[PDB]
């Protein structure tokens, strides 16, 4: 149920 | 957190989420002391029995929360690890005696009226503050019961216990790096951290100079909010020698 | 550096810096007697 995070932060 | 209340916006603004990048989850809570260091507890990093042993690339830091599962976009920092430092001497083998960690984030990060870091209390400090019957805050987007998880961070106050009674309510051996809290069976009042709340800070506000210490780390328990049972949490000035010294050495 | 923290360390944008309490403060300011 976490809703996404920008892409950029998992790299 | 069980039988605990939503926390009002900016009420705990060093509060920190651990969370796993794939797959995507809280982890654990953690705080945030410096503008580059985190601290939060051993065993949400290091824990061998269950084959855990989390690294830098695995996990993010989130800080500026509110909500649990929103990307609170505008408001929270999301900032990567550089260094993860677990205490030398922590026990994961018998009781997690010294459940303590330090985590450096890869940039710092800039405060603001929801990102601040809490102070580490100083001998006199602890000492007059860790006293039976004083009570302390936790805080944390765990459980809301044993046997889900709430929308936004949760709060609840609990009361110092008397060590005797501490180690009367286990069979684990409680060393002096732990001490524990809770409401008494008698008491009518109730709370205790839970499952997912593991790594967040155990805080008091200094009545000398209105500031608020973290004075412990949440630790274990058996079960949540048992009676008869108490939360057990890392003892911070205890093991303060040893955070300074990875500070002032990396 | 650490001996408190940060300096100003401990002290809330949204509460104390404004002179505001939250909640419940005053419960664990009144256990300390
Ligand atoms: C999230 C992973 C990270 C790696 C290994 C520990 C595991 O975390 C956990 C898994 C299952 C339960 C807990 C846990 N139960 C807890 C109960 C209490 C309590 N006072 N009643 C507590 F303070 C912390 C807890 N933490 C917990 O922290
Ligand atoms: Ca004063
Ligand atoms: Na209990």
């Amino acid at each position: 149920d976490f809703e996404e995070i920008p892409e950029e932060y998992l790299q | 957190i069980v039988e605990g209340s939503d926390a009002e916006i900016g009420m705990s603004p060093w509060q920190v989420m651990l969370f796993r990048k794939s797959p995507q989850e809280l982890l654990c809570g953690a705080s945030l002391i410096s503008d580059r260091w985190v601290l939060t507890a051993a065993h949400c990093l290091l824990y061998p029995p269950w084959d855990k042993n989390f690294t830098e690339n695995d996990l993010l830091v989130r800080i500026g929360k509110h909500s649990r599962t929103r990307y609170e976009r505008n408001i929270e920092k999301i900032s990567m690890l550089e260094k993860i430092y677990i205490h030398p001497r922590y026990n994961w083998r018998e009781n997690l005696d010294r459940d303590i960690a330090l985590m450096k984030l890869k940039k710092p990060v800039a405060f603001s009226d929801y990102i601040h870091p809490v102070c580490l209390p100083d001998r006199e400090t602890a000492a007059s503050l860790l006293q039976a019957g004083y009570k302390g805050r936790v805080t944390g987007w765990g459980n809301l019961k044993e046997t889900g998880q709430p929308s936004v961070l949760q709060v609840v106050n609990l009361p110092i216990v008397e060590r005797p009674v501490c180690k009367d309510s286990t069979r684990i051996r409680i060393t002096d790096n732990m001490f524990c809290a809770g409401y008494k069976p008698d008491e009518g009042k109730r709370g205790d951290a839970c499952e997912g709340d593991s790594g967040g800070p155990f805080v008091m506000k200094s009545p000398f100079n209105n500031r608020w210490y973290q004075m412990g780390i949440v630790s274990w328990g058996e079960g949540c909010d048992r009676d008869g049972k108490y939360g057990f949490y890392t003892h911070v000035f205890r093991l303060k020698k040893w955070i300074q010294k990875v500070i002032d050495q990396f | 550096t650490f001996g408190s923290g940060e300096a100003d360390c401990g002290l809330r944008p949204l509460f104390e810096k404004k002179s505001l309490e939250d909640k419940t403060e005053r419960e664990l300011l009144e256990s300390y007697i």
